[PDB]
C-alpha cells in the first residue's frame, strides 16, 4: 500500500507538469470556441460584400436610387443576407449535434467510470480500469482515468491440466506455471506462486483426454494432519 | 497542336490543348460532347479529321510550412499535377512536392501530406518520409510457455 | 461498418464558369465564400482521416506473426495475411477488396493512411488478438497458448474450463468449418457489403448532380456564359450572370451542407466502430448482441477500402 500510494501521487502530480509543457494538449475544446468565433466574424465580415448590388451599405441606395428601382437592389441584399443568416444557423445546427453527441458520450462516461467501475479496456482510459476523477472546465469536462498497467514481466512454462491418481485436475482461479522440476499455481494478472492443493482445484473425469497434460502430485491439506 | 491555345471552331470558344484521337466518328457529327456536358472533341472544319480537346493543367497549391517561429523555408505541393510540365523534386501519389528532401528514415507523422508520406523539421531543412507505423515486436509464441508479470505500475491518463 | 468517405475539394473559378476572365473580377465583390467553403471541405478531410486512425491505429506496437502457425488444431490461414501476394492481405480481404469497387474544378484527395498500412494495422491487431488475448490491449503483450486463451474466453461467459479441454478437437473443427463457410456465403450473397457501397454511390450521386446542376439555365437564356456576354450588353447581361452566380454558389453550398451531415453520420459510425474494435477485439464484451448475436467469445477484424469488417 505504501508502494501503490506513492505511485498514485507521482502519477497525479506529473499531470500538471505534462499539461503545462504541452500547450496543445487542451486544443480539443478550444477548437469549439475557435470555430464559433471564426463563424461569427465570417458572418460579420459578410456584410461588407455588395452581393452584386450597387453598394454594401443600404442607407445610401435608399437615398440615391428611386423606390421604383431601389427595392430591386434592396431585395438582392435582403435575400443575400437572409441566405447568410440561414446557412449560419444550419452550420450551427450540425455543430450543435456534434457537441450534443459528445455530451452524451461525456454523460455516459461519468455515469460509468466515476460512479462505478467499467470493465471495457479502452473506454475509461487505456489499460485495466480501476477508478477515475473528473475535473471542471469552462466549456467541457476533463477526466483523470486511473488505470492499471502491468510491468516487469517474466516467462514461465505452463500446462493446461495436471494428471494425478488417474484423474485430471483443473484450477478454479488462475493457471499453472513452473520454474522447471516444480509446478505451482498463480493468478493471471499477478505472480503469486502457491502450493497446489485441492482447495483451488476441481476433478472432472480422467486425465488421458486432455492434450499435453503433465503428471505431478497434489498435496491434500487434510491428509497429513489426520495421519 | 499539343499546346494550350484558344480554340474556336464555328463558335465554342474556350481554352485547351489539342491531341490526336483514335475513335471512328460518324460523318454527320461536328463536335462531340463527353459526360455531364463538357466538349471532348471537335473535328477540323477544313481537313475533316477529329481531335480531342483536353483542359489545361490545374490543381490546388498546398504550402507546407513548419511555423514562422522556427524557420521561413516552405515546400509547395501541386495536388494531382505531374510536374514534368510546369530545389529537390519528390513525386507522391497525391502530387509532386517541390522543396523537400526524401529520406529513408521513417518517423512519426507531423504534417499530413497524403499517401503515407508526412513532413517534419529535421533540425535546418524540411524532410519527407514514409510514416513509421510503430516498432516491430515479434512475440515468441509457444504452446508450452506463459508470461505473467511480477510487478505493476499505476498510470493516470487524461481526456478532454 | 463504414469508417471514412471520399475527401473532395472544389475549386471556385472552374466550377462556376470554367476558365473565364469575367469571373476573376466579378466574384471578389461577393465576399469570402470561397474561403468559407474550403474551410468546411478541408475540415472534413482532417476529420475523416482522424476516424480511420482512431479505428485502425489503436495499437502502438506492430506485432509480427510467428512462423510456426499451429494453434492447437485451429486454422487462421484465411485471416492472417498472405506472404505470397505482394498486397499482404488475407484471402477474405482480397475477396473484400474485389467485391466492392469505385475535371470541372472538382478534385479527389487520396487518404493519408494507404490500404497496405491499414492491412498492416490489421495484421498487427490479428497477431495481438491471437498471441496475447487481452494483454496487448491493456498493456504489454504476454505470450499465452491459444488453447488456454479460449479457456479465458470460456470462463468469462460462465462455462467452466473442463468443457474445452475435453472437446478441444471438436471446437477446433467446428470453427474451421464455420470460417470456411464465411467466404462462401459472403461471395454468394449479392448485397452483403451494400453499406459500404451506398456510401460510395451516394457520394457519387452528389457530385454528378452537382456537375449536372451547372447545365441548368437558372431561368436565364442559356447555361453557358460565352453566349450571354456576346448576345447582350454587359450592363444588360450583368443581371443574367448574377442570376447564374448566386444559383451556382447556392448549388455548391447545398452540396457542402448535406456532405457535412453525412460526414457527421459516418464519424458517429466510426466512433461506434472504434469501440466495437476495442471491446470485441482488444478485449471481451459481456454485452448481449453487441459483438455478434449470442455470448461473445472473440472477434477478428479485416481491412476494407472505406470501412471495417469484424468476424464476431
Ligand atoms: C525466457 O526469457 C528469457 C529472458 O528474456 C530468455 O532468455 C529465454 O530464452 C526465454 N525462454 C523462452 C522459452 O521463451
Ligand atoms: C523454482 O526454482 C527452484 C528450482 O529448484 C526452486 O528452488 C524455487 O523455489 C522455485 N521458485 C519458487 C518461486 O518457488
Ligand atoms: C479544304 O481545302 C483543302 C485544301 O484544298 C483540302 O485539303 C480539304 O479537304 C478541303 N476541305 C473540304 C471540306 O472541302
Ligand atoms: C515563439 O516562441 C516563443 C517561445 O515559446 C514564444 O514566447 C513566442 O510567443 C512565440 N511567438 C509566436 C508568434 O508564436
Ligand atoms: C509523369 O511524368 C514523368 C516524366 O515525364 C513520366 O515518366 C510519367 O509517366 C508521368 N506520369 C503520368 C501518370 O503521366
Ligand atoms: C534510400 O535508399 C536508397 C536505396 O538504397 C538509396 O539509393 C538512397 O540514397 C537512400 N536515401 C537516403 C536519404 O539515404
Ligand atoms: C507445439 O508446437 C510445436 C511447434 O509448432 C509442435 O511441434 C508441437 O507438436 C506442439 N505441441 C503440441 C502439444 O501441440
Ligand atoms: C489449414 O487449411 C489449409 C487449407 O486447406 C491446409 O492446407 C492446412 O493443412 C490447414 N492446417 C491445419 C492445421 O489444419
Amino acid at each position: 500500500q505504501k508502494l501503490i500510494a506513492n505511485q498514485f501521487n507521482s502519477a497525479i502530480g506529473k499531470i500538471q507538469d505534462s499539461l503545462s509543457s504541452t500547450a496543445s494538449a487542451l486544443g480539443k475544446l478550444q477548437d469549439v470556441v475557435n470555430h464559433n468565433a471564426q463563424a461569427l466574424n465570417t458572418l460579420v465580415k459578410q456584410l461588407s460584400s455588395k452581393f452584386g448590388a450597387i453598394s454594401s451599405v443600404l442607407n445610401d441606395i435608399f437615398s440615391r436610387l428611386d423606390p421604383p428601382e431601389a427595392e430591386v437592389q434592396i431585395d438582392r441584399l435582403i435575400t443575400g443576407r437572409l441566405q447568410s443568416l440561414q446557412t449560419y444557423v444550419t452550420q450551427q445546427l450540425i455543430r450543435a449535434a456534434e457537441i450534443r453527441a459528445s455530451a452524451n458520450l461525456a454523460a455516459t462516461k461519468m455515469s460509468e467510470c466515476v460512479l462505478g467501475q467499467s470493465k471495457r479496456v479502452d473506454f475509461c482510459g487505456k489499460g485495466y480500469h480501476l477508478m477515475s476523477f473528473p475535473q471542471s472546465a469552462p466549456h467541457g469536462v476533463v477526466f483523470l482515468h486511473v488505470t492499471y498497467v502491468p510491468a516487469q514481466e517474466k516467462n514461465f512454462t505452463t500446462a493446461p491440466a495436471i494428471c494425478h491418481d488417474g484423474k485430471a485436475h483443473f484450477p478454479r482461479e488462475g493457471v499453472f506455471v513452473s520454474n522447471g522440476t516444480h509446478w505451482f499455481v498463480t493468478q493471471r494478472n499477478f505472480y503469486e506462486p502457491q502450493i497446489i492443493t485441492t482447495d483451488n482445484t476441481f476433478v472432472s473425469g480422467n486425465c488421458d483426454v486432455v492434450i499435453g497434460i503433465v503428471n505431478n502430485t497434489v498435496y491434500d491439506p487434510l491428509q497429513p494432519e489426520l495421519d | 497542336k499539343n499546346k494550350c491555345v484558344n480554340f474556336n471552331f464555328n463558335g465554342l470558344k474556350g481554352t485547351g490543348v489539342l491531341t490526336e484521337s483514335n475513335k471512328k466518328f460518324l460523318p454527320f457529327q461536328q463536335f462531340g460532347r463527353d459526360i455531364a456536358d463538357t466538349t471532348d472533341a471537335v473535328r477540323d472544319p477544313q481537313t475533316l479529321e477529329i481531335l480531342d480537346i483536353t483542359p489545361c493543367s490545374f490543381g490546388g497549391v498546398s504550402v507546407i510550412t513548419p511555423g514562422t517561429n522556427t524557420s521561413n523555408q516552405v515546400a509547395v505541393l501541386y495536388q494531382g499535377v505531374n510536374c514534368t510540365e510546369v530545389s529537390n523534386v519528390f513525386q507522391t501519389r497525391a502530387g509532386c512536392l517541390i522543396g523537400a528532401e526524401y529520406v529513408n528514415n521513417s518517423y512519426e507523422c507531423d504534417i499530413p501530406i497524403g499517401a503515407g508520406i508526412c513532413a517534419s523539421y529535421q533540425t535546418q531543412s524540411i524532410i519527407a518520409y514514409t510514416m513509421s507505423l510503430g516498432a516491430e515486436n515479434s512475440v515468441a509464441y509457444s504452446n508450452n510457455s506463459i508470461a505473467i508479470p511480477t510487478n505493476f505500475t499505476i498510470s493516470v491518463t487524461t481526456e478532454i | 461498418l463504414p469508417v471514412s468517405m471520399t475527401k473532395t475539394s472544389v475549386d471556385c473559378t472552374m466550377y462556376i464558369c470554367g476558365d473565364s476572365t469575367e469571373c476573376s473580377n466579378l466574384l471578389l465583390q461577393y465576399g469570402s465564400f470561397c474561403t468559407q467553403l474550403k474551410r468546411a471541405l478541408t475540415g472534413i478531410a482532417v476529420e475523416q482521416d482522424k476516424n480511420t486512425q482512431e479505428v485502425f491505429a489503436q495499437v502502438k506496437q506492430i506485432y509480427k506473426t510467428p512462423p510456426i502457425k499451429y494453434f492447437g488444431g485451429f486454422n487462421f490461414s484465411q485471416i492472417l495475411p498472405d506472404p505470397s501476394k505482394p498486397s499482404k492481405r488475407s484471402f477474405i480481404e482480397d475477396l473484400l477488396f474485389n467485391k466492392v469497387t469505385l475535371f470541372k474544378g472538382l478534385t479527389v484527395l487520396p487518404p493519408l493512411l494507404t490500404d497496405e498500412m491499414i492491412a498492416q494495422y490489421t495484421s498487427a491487431l490479428l497477431a495481438g488478438t491471437i498471441t496475447s488475448g487481452w494483454t496487448f490491449g491493456a498493456g504489454a503483450a504476454l505470450q499465452i497458448p491459444f488453447a488456454m486463451q479460449m479457456a479465458y474466453r470460456f470462463n468469462g461467459i460462465g462455462v467452466t474450463q473442463n468443457v474445452l479441454y475435453e472437446n478441444q478437437k471438436l471446437i477446433a473443427n467446428q470453427f474451421n468449418s464455420a470460417i470456411g463457410k464465411i467466404q462462401d456465403s459472403l461471395s454468394s450473397t449479392a448485397s452483403a457489403l451494400g453499406k459500404l457501397q451506398d456510401v460510395v454511390n451516394h457520394n457519387a450521386q452528389a457530385l454528378n448532380t452537382l456537375v449536372k446542376q451547372l447545365s441548368s439555365k437558372f431561368g436565364a437564356i442559356s447555361s453557358v456564359l460565352n453566349d450571354i456576354f456576346s448576345r447582350l450588353d454587359p450592363p444588360e447581361a450583368e443581371v443574367q450572370i448574377d442570376r447564374l452566380i448566386t444559383g451556382r454558389l447556392q448549388s455548391l453550398q447545398t452540396y457542402v451542407t448535406q456532405q457535412l451531415i453525412r460526414a457527421a453520420e459516418i464519424r458517429a459510425s466510426a466512433n461506434l466502430a472504434a469501440t466495437k474494435m476495442s471491446e470485441c477485439v482488444l478485449g471481451q464484451s459481456k454485452r448481449v448482441d453487441f459483438c455478434g448475436k449470442g455470448y461473445h467469445l472473440m472477434s477478428f477484424p479485416q481491412s476494407a477500402p472505406h470501412g471495417v469488417v469484424f468476424l464476431h
